[PDB]
């Protein structure tokens, strides 16, 4: 909330902040939110670049699903965020 | 590009425990999530980014010059630059003009050719032609069974994993000496 | 949870934590409290089966980690003079 | 009398997981004049449909000696000069 303060680079910085916060807590709540807004209100306008630092930390929160979850997130990754 | 196709599975990284346990509850929940956030985040960003001003507009020109119905047929011994010699089905060698849209290098002798159904042209080219009856033959759902559930075949079974597994997981292990893996 | 898990010694050790969980999950400490005061000290081996589930599951828990909190004090006795 | 011009171009959410469950106890924690009796000027249009069902505006100083049922121009009574609100726009 306090880093709401400023241009869509506040933005920015809210998506890093959480991310640089849950390194590996895996959840679904924050993962889920970030991931649909991140992508769903910046590639539409001029501002952008903020889309791949959400996906870009998917690992983060989700790096150590207890070496699980990771291959389920090599899926989504390479199928999503490439092709 | 010899595409190391896989089996395009493994979508299962297999439940841990196999007796009946909250422990399977959990893990198999976690498994529906990350599909279902996989299912939500592909079907939202193609209903965003609105990239509507698609087709571009001269893919769009190409499609309209080659017609409807499209043929399959042999490309045959090419005689100029813009021109070369076509097989139908029937065995009737057609001696077309190929256009602009082909890549003059893929198109060699024996390379099935599309073509264009009223004035017989070489449209494009074709890189799938595998035969319906050999394409059945690749597994693409990967059979759910693990060495573990195997036993007590230990030396008959590290034999096979030394000429299936090893010699593409750690190949250094055989060059080091020079012997070529055994097929 | 005192009697019926270890009701022969048997694999129902492995459900103990899981009605333990499904209920009382705030009062999941005191719930084992009243569990643990007598069937773990019965049986001081059968609480490794009870840190082996714990511990394969800590890394599954709550979106908020209050169960991942839970499961982390809950296991400080288990791996404690116990 | 609208544009009626709206767009969303959203997609709606179906997170369905065991998160339901924190959703919920963290909702909960955050949560604790008409027409047909109106008026209407002289040379206003009348729909046959209320031609017969109309009222007759007593309060300035006329009445129409036609009968009123009909439409169409009716010329009212002649009653004495110095009337208010002579206009002929």
């Amino acid at each position: 909330a306090l880093e709401v303060v400023s241009e869509p680079f506040r933005s920015f910085a809210n998506t890093l902040v959480d991310v640089c916060a849950y390194a590996g807590s895996g959840n679904v709540l924050k993962v889920q939110q970030l991931l649909h807004i991140c992508s769903e209100h910046f590639d539409s306008k001029e501002k952008e670049e903020d889309k791949d630092k959400k996906e870009k930390k998917d690992k983060d929160k989700k790096e150590a699903p207890a070496d699980m979850g990771a291959h389920q997130g090599v899926a989504v990754l390479g199928i999503a965020l490439i092709a | 590009k010899k595409t190391k196709g896989p089996d395009a599975a493994s979508k299962l990284p297999l439940v841990t425990p196999h007796t009946q346990c909250r422990l399977k509850l959990l893990k198999l929940e976690r498994i529906k999530d990350y599909l279902l956030m996989e299912e939500e985040f592909i079907r939202n960003q193609e209903q965003m980014k609105p990239l509507e001003e698609k087709q571009e507009e001269e893919r769009s020109k190409v499609d309209d010059l080659r017609g409807t119905p499209m043929s399959v047929g042999t490309l045959e011994e090419i005689i100029d630059d813009n021109h070369a010699i076509v097989s139908t089905s029937v065995g009737s060698e057609h001696y077309v003009s190929i256009l602009s849209f082909v890549d003059k290098d893929l198109l060699e002798p024996g390379c099935s050719v599309l073509l264009n159904h009223k004035v017989h042209a070489v449209i494009g080219v074709l890189m799938d032609d595998t035969d319906p009856l050999v394409t059945v033959m690749k597994v693409e759902k990967a059979p759910q069974e693990t060495y573990a559930d195997i036993g007590g075949l230990d030396n008959q079974i590290q034999e096979i994993k030394e000429s299936v597994e090893l010699p593409l997981t750690h190949p250094e292990y055989y060059e080091e000496m020079g012997i070529k893996p055994p097929k | 949870a005192k009697e019926w898990q270890e009701l022969d010694d048997a694999e129902k050790v492995q459900r103990e934590p899981l009605l333990t969980l499904v209920k009382e999950i705030v009062p999941y400490n005191m719930a084992h409290n009243a569990e643990h005061e007598a069937c773990d000290l019965l049986m001081e081996i059968e609480q490794v089966d009870m840190l082996e589930k714990d511990i394969d599951e800590n890394a599954y828990a709550k979106v908020c980690l209050y169960l991942t909190s839970c499961v982390n004090y809950v296991p400080e006795p288990e791996n404690s003079a116990l | 009398e609208v544009p009626k011009e709206k767009e969303k171009e959203k997609v709606s959410t179906a997170v369905l997981s065991i998160t339901a469950k924190a959703k919920k106890k963290e909702k909960e924690k955050e949560k604790k004049p008409e027409p047909n009796f109106q008026l209407l000027d002289n040379p206003a249009r009348v729909m046959p449909a209320q031609l017969k069902v109309l009222t007759m505006p007593e309060t300035c100083r006329y009445q129409p000696f036609k009968p009123l049922s009909i439409g169409g121009i009716i010329i009212l009574k002649d009653t004495s000069e110095d009337i208010e609100e002579l206009v002929e726009p």
